[PDB]
């Protein structure tokens, strides 16, 4: 929440914050639409590159379990 | 990209027609353990032949 004040929201966080006083589920719907107004602003369609290297950044190293990986 | 190296060991398998029987032992030379050798020899007093 903090990140997301940071980012210039300012109503959000409030209905997100009015519902903790009692953590109801009768209220609960909000958070749910909420939860589906996030989707409804676009895709981010950025490039292959930049798109692979979400993927494209590895971290293999000679410190894991053996145990582990033979078993698997 | 520096890719690991996982070595299993894989165990490697046949099946029982494929196994193959036994390939008989003919002899080659005959076992040796000991050999001759010339060697110097000393006389009683210890001096050379």
């Amino acid at each position: 929440l903090d990140n997301m004040r940071k980012a210039g929201l300012t109503d959000i966080p409030k209905m997100i914050q009015d519902w903790l006083v009692d953590c109801s589920i009768e209220k609960f719907p909000l958070m749910a639409k909420i939860y589906s107004w996030s989707f409804h602003v676009g895709f981010r369609k950025q490039k292959m590159l930049d798109a692979a290297l979400d993927q494209l950044k590895t971290e293999y190293t000679e410190d894991v379990d053996d145990e582990m990986y033979r078993e698997y | 990209k520096t890719i690991p190296t996982f070595e299993p060991k894989e165990s490697i398998l046949k099946k029982l027609e494929d196994i193959k029987p036994e390939q008989v032992k003919k002899q080659t030379k005959l076992f040796r353990i000991f050999e001759p050798r010339q060697l110097p020899v000393y006389r009683a007093n210890g001096e050379k032949e």
